[PDB]
């Protein structure tokens, strides 16, 4: 999975 | 230490023939692309599937903005095109979703769009694929596109949080050890798995960072052939281009391509 991050 | 100038001489000596390039939002900005932080409960919901399923309009608002033929590549894109035209580009990894790398003329086989593309779309329900052109009028008209098969929402092939990275991303596995130069433009690479990708180049390979600031894995696990050129990305690139003796080549390439855009 594409990692959760801010933006 | 190597200087920028040293890296530049390796390249002109065509001694760097297998440049792997990593890029992010710092190269979109100059084309006018709005930053993705600026109604949503928090800005990341824009790339969250549960929220998308609940209300896709915000996303589709952004799809309208970034849909192909709005924005154009800037001179940083064109520098990467020039690297490619010279036979020096092994692969270009992008975290951006504006598709400006392919508009700049870099062929799809040289690109890894790690967060997907507006070039195509997929029915969220029956998974039928669609060329992006087939949903363009709906998007341009502010109507959520629906599948002719099942009436499900048709979602542009942008990778949302939690979704698998594209297949092509696994070219990293051998692209990085295969590089004889790593170029990092307009991104920190703080987010995994990009961070770990910088570590996968061989020990002797220079890593050249052109970015506002020094951040992420090049700062935490520095190596002796790292070069960081900190400042506006565009201007850092303009400096490398001069040290390469490519300033006039860049002008002429941009003019020829701008003539076409
Ligand atoms: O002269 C060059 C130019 C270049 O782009 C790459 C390499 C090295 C490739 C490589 C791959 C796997 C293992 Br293990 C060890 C070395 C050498
Ligand atoms: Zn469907």
């Amino acid at each position: 999975g594409k990692v959760m991050r801010r933006l | 230490k190597l200087s920028l100038q040293d890296v530049a001489e390796l390249i002109r000596a065509r001694a760097c023939q297998r440049v792997v390039v990593m890029v992010g939002a710092g190269i979109s900005t100059p084309s006018g692309i709005p930053d993705f932080r600026s109604d949503l409960p928090y800005p990341e919901a824009i790339f969250e599937l549960p929220f998308f399923f609940h209300n896709p309009k915000p996303f589709f608002t952004l799809a309208k903005e970034l849909y192909p033929g709005n924005y154009k590549p800037n001179v940083t894109h064109y520098f990467l095109r020039l690297l490619h035209d010279k036979g020096l580009l092994l692969r270009l990894y992008t975290q951006n979703i504006d598709g400006l790398e392919r508009v700049s003329g870099i062929p799809a086989s040289k690109l890894v769009e790690a967060h997907g593309t507006f070039a195509s779309a997929t029915c969220t329900v029956c998974q039928r694929p669609f060329p992006g052109e087939d949903i363009r009028a709906d998007v341009m008209a502010d109507r959520v596109p629906r599948c002719p098969v099942c009436t499900g929402v048709v979602k542009p092939d942008i990778v949302f949080f939690g979704e698998p990275l594209p297949q092509r991303f696994l070219l990293h596995v051998v692209d990085f050890p295969m590089a004889d130069l790593l170029l990092i433009l307009g991104t920190s690479l703080e987010v995994e798995p990009f961070a770990s990708l910088t570590e996968a180049v061989r020990s002797s390979v220079p890593r050249l960072l052109i970015n506002r600031d020094l951040v992420g894995p090049l700062a935490w696990h520095p190596r002796s052939r790292d070069v960081a050129q900190l400042g506006d990305v565009v201007h850092g690139v303009e400096s490398l281009v001069e040290l390469l003796g490519w300033t006039e080549e860049m002008r002429d390439l941009v003019q020829r391509e701008t003539g076409k855009l």
